[PDB]
RNA sequence: CGUCGCUACUACCGAUUGGAUGGUUUAGUGAGGCCCUCGGAUCGGCCCCGCCGGGGUGCCCUGGCGGAGCGCUG
RNA sequence: GGUGACCACGGGUGACGGGGAAUCAGGGUUCGAUUCCGGAGAGGGAGCCUGAGAAACGGCUACCACAUCCAAGGAAGGCAGCA
RNA sequence: AACUGCGAAUGGCUCAUUAAAUCAGUUAUGGUUCCUUUGGUCGCUCGCCACUUGGAUAACUGUGGUAAUUCUAGA
RNA sequence: AAUCCUGCUCAGUACGAGAGGAACCGCAGGUUCAGACAUUUGGUGUAUGUGCUUGGCUGAGGAGCCAAUGGGGCGAAGCU
């Protein structure tokens, strides 16, 4: 929530930036995860919980509640030094900047997915733990790994498996 | 026991009684009965209707100040001292005016000495 | 939610009501009432808060020879508000909407019945005041 | 509901919150510039009589004397009526004012003490704050001190002492006029 | 040279009580302003006139508390 | 009764009026919103306080056309001034 | 900071309206008003405070109301 | 002799690549019908109940009447 001066001061460093995209099948919670991380981190991004955040810039997008257009946001923050020890990459200081790109999850928007992949260097992949790996996650993963993007996985909606499904720990 | 309404004729319109009317200008009125409603639509002033509360009020049917002299304190002085000061001895007052007279006399003496 | 209670109908098919919006229309000629099954010889009737189908008889020529959705917002027949109030308005009037209920116009002239305002949110948001 | 109590003879007007219309009925349906018994607000308030000096509405619109309505109406406000300040000489301005009739649909009631009861409520009926400024007019100071014919009027003005820690305390007297 | 056949353009007449945008108006409704005739919510002053303080000597100087005169007035 | 072919009355103007500008044998013909003077206006009317001077609008009030915030009770508008 | 006095009615912009209307020349106002400047006039009237009379009201200190305004009340 | 629909919850869930997209329980109401009822709102109204009023008539006032219910305002009970 700070001015553009420190934004530039962290922008000029090129080993703490992480341009990444979140990719998932439709109805998996990509918008929810993006808005929660906007709630926590953010260059100026706040923690408003009025349904959808800036990633739904279009009135029709909010009305129908289908993600359509991609909007890129930046998340600057800091983490402890004993956890900085985990980063075996090129590190510099305490501040870290992330360029998140929220791409639409429909098969018909795979062109926007490709365009986002060109910009990005890393990816977070989101999978509902109830549905498993659906068609679109497989397809976008193929696109990302053909575009040479390192993906990191995240299984969403664990509450669904533990309440709606009542899964025992072993089968979970 | 809702809000106790009042018609144009001033009577208390009880819940479940009367009728409410909303004009297009946004003004809402209440009429105790069809007699009241029809009179209002006829645009007859209630002040010329012998049995309305406005008429009785207008025709008077059925029908001081304090100049105080507080004396308080004043900032930078003493409350106990100011009353004594304003009620001081007349002997002290005449002594004060005569000492002012001799102060003026010696001021004249000093001014003459300086001007000489 | 809570549905609207029954109200005295007052406005059957054939009635001409004012158009309170700013679409340039003048009046609505109610040709039907949405959601009325009916009965032999019983003319379909509509109160406030009901959606009707109407054609404007006066107004801008691009609106006249067409059928439009509409919602009655003021009626002249007195109706009970389930708490003793027998309320009626000075005139019969409605606004022109679409099927989803969004108001074609943007401002509403005069008051709007509470039943209509609660049934339709966007009508309420355009309403000058509620009576 | 907030209520300012203002004692003329002592100053130190204070705020009291009340949440009992059972005891606000003694102010309901009254009018301003009228005096009422404030004993319903407690035995501590027994023997106390007040006068309704003013109030502030639920909207914040102050109430002006001379409306005779339990609500707000728009008036044409010229110079020096109430609730108005002219930005230009002779300018007028239409603005709503709350009526003088008092009821529950308010926020603040301004009451002035006209009679002092037996039970002095602390903070209000004690520690009299002094007059802000000594009189500046010659006749004013003469009448107040009962000076007959020039009894050291030159020195008999109160000299206000200014004191603060980060300076040298002193005292200074005003300029007497007329 | 003209009719007839075809093609483009330009106007004309044309039922449609055609339609639209300006202006000027009859009538009616009429906000608001001002003037006049009322109106007197309040605020003062004179008549304090219940008290205390009281005065040249209850015959008060009134500093005030304070019912009030509940009249005469701005 | 008054005014009218010596053009009244009405209509139009892509009409603010003039001092003036262009063209140039002479005579004339177009153009003048435009820095000087006079006039009118401040989104359209209308009515007003102050003030010697205003029917003022970077004064007010009401309607109308637009349009800003709003917690939905409310408040606040006039760049045909310099940008 | 505020009361008070003055200015804000000049200037700037624009040419929508306006066809004996505006405007240009000329003239009158002996048919009218006029702050400001200047010059006149200010003991010209016979009339228990004059060594100087009254109440406040600002600004100011405190209590605030309103979501809000160059909004304002109470002491 | 009861009849049917709508909205909320289920649920933007199951299902489905997606688009779209339900149901059982429950809740709030309505349509059509039926049986009543007058507290309320409305209608009626010759209580010929009370005012107003046109023409005429009782000498005038007062009080009244006639005009097949003179017209009209409001109107109890009842009926609806
Ligand atoms: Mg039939
Ligand atoms: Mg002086
Ligand atoms: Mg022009
Ligand atoms: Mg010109
Ligand atoms: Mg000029
Ligand atoms: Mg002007
Ligand atoms: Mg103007
Ligand atoms: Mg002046
Ligand atoms: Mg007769
Ligand atoms: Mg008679
Ligand atoms: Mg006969
Ligand atoms: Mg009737």
């Amino acid at each position: 929530n700070f001015t553009v001066d420190q934004i530039r001061a962290i922008m000029d460093k090129k080993a703490n930036i992480r341009n990444m995209s979140v990719i998932a099948h439709v109805d998996h919670g990509k918008s929810t995860l993006t808005d929660s991380l906007v709630c926590k981190a953010g260059i100026i991004a706040s923690a408003r919980a009025g349904e959808t955040r800036f990633t739904d810039t279009r009135k029709d997008e909010q009305e129908r509640c289908i993600t359509i257009k991609s909007t890129a946001i930046s998340l600057f923050y800091e983490l402890s030094e004993n956890d900085l020890n985990f980063i075996k990459q090129s590190k510099d200081g305490a501040g870290f900047l992330i360029n998140l790109i929220d791409s639409p999850g429909h098969v018909d928007f795979s062109s926007e997915v490709t365009a986002a992949l060109r910009v990005t260097d890393g990816a977070l992949v989101v999978v509902d733990c109830v549905s498993g790996v659906c068609v679109q996650t497989e397809t976008v993963l193929r696109q990302a790994i053909a575009e040479r993007i390192k993906p990191v996985l995240m299984m969403n909606k664990m509450d669904r498996a533990l309440l709606e499904l009542q899964l025992e720990p072993e089968e979970l | 026991m809702k809000v106790e309404l009042c018609s144009f004729s001033g009577y208390k319109i009880y819940p479940g009684h009367g009728r409410r009317y909303a004009r297009t200008d946004g003004k809402v009125f209440q009429f105790l009965n069809a007699k009241c409603e029809s009179a209002f639509l006829s645009k007859r002033n209630p002040r010329q209707i012998n049995w309305t509360v406005l008429y009785r009020r207008k025709h008077k049917k059925g029908q001081t100040r304090r100049a105080v002299k507080f004396q308080r304190a004043i900032t930078g002085a003493s409350l106990a001292d100011i009353m004594a000061k304003r009620n001081q001895k007349p002997e002290v007052r005449k002594a004060q005016r005569e000492q002012a007279i001799r102060a003026a006399k010696e001021a004249k003496k000093a001014k003459q000495a300086s001007k000489k | 939610s809570g549905a609207k209670f029954r109200i005295s109908l007052g406005l059957p098919v054939g009635a001409v009501i004012n158009c309170a919006d700013n679409t340039g229309a003048k009046n609505l000629y109610i040709i039907s009432v949405k959601g009325i099954k009916g009965r032999l010889n019983r003319l379909p009737a509509a109160g406030v808060g009901d959606m009707v189908m109407a054609t404007v008889k006066k107004g801008k020529p691009e609106l006249r020879k067409k059928v439009h959705p509409a919602v009655v917002i003021r009626q002249r027949k007195s109706y009970r508000r389930k708490d003793g109030v027998f309320l009626y308005f000075e005139d019969n009037a409605g606004v022109i909407v679409n099927n989803k209920g969004e108001m074609k116009g943007s401002a509403i002239t005069g008051p709007v019945a509470k039943e209509c305002a609660d049934l339709w949110p966007r009508i309420a948001s355009n309403a000058g005041s509620i009576a | 509901m907030k209520l300012n109590i203002s004692f003329p003879a002592t100053g130190c007007q204070k705020l009291i919150e009340v949440d009992d219309e059972r005891k606000l009925r003694t102010f309901y349906e009254k009018r301003m510039a009228t005096e009422v018994a404030a004993d319903a607000l407690g035995e501590e308030w027994k023997g106390y009589v007040v006068r309704i000096s003013g109030g502030n509405d639920k909207q914040g619109f102050p109430m002006k004397q001379g409306v005779l309505t339990h609500g707000r109406v728009r008036l044409l406000l010229s110079k020096g009526h109430s609730c108005y300040r002219p930005r230009r000489t002779g300018e007028r301005k239409r603005k709503s004012v709350r009526g003088c009739i008092v009821d529950a649909n308010l926020s603040v009631l301004n009451l002035v003490i006209v009679k002092k009861g037996e039970k002095d409520i602390p903070g209000l009926t004690d520690t009299t704050v002094p007059r802000r400024l000594g009189p500046k007019r010659a006749s004013r100071i003469r009448k107040l001190f009962n000076l007959s014919k020039e009894d050291d009027v030159r020195q008999y003005v109160v000299r206000k002492p200014l004191n603060k820690e980060g300076k040298k305390p002193r005292t200074k007297a005003p300029k007497i006029q007329r």
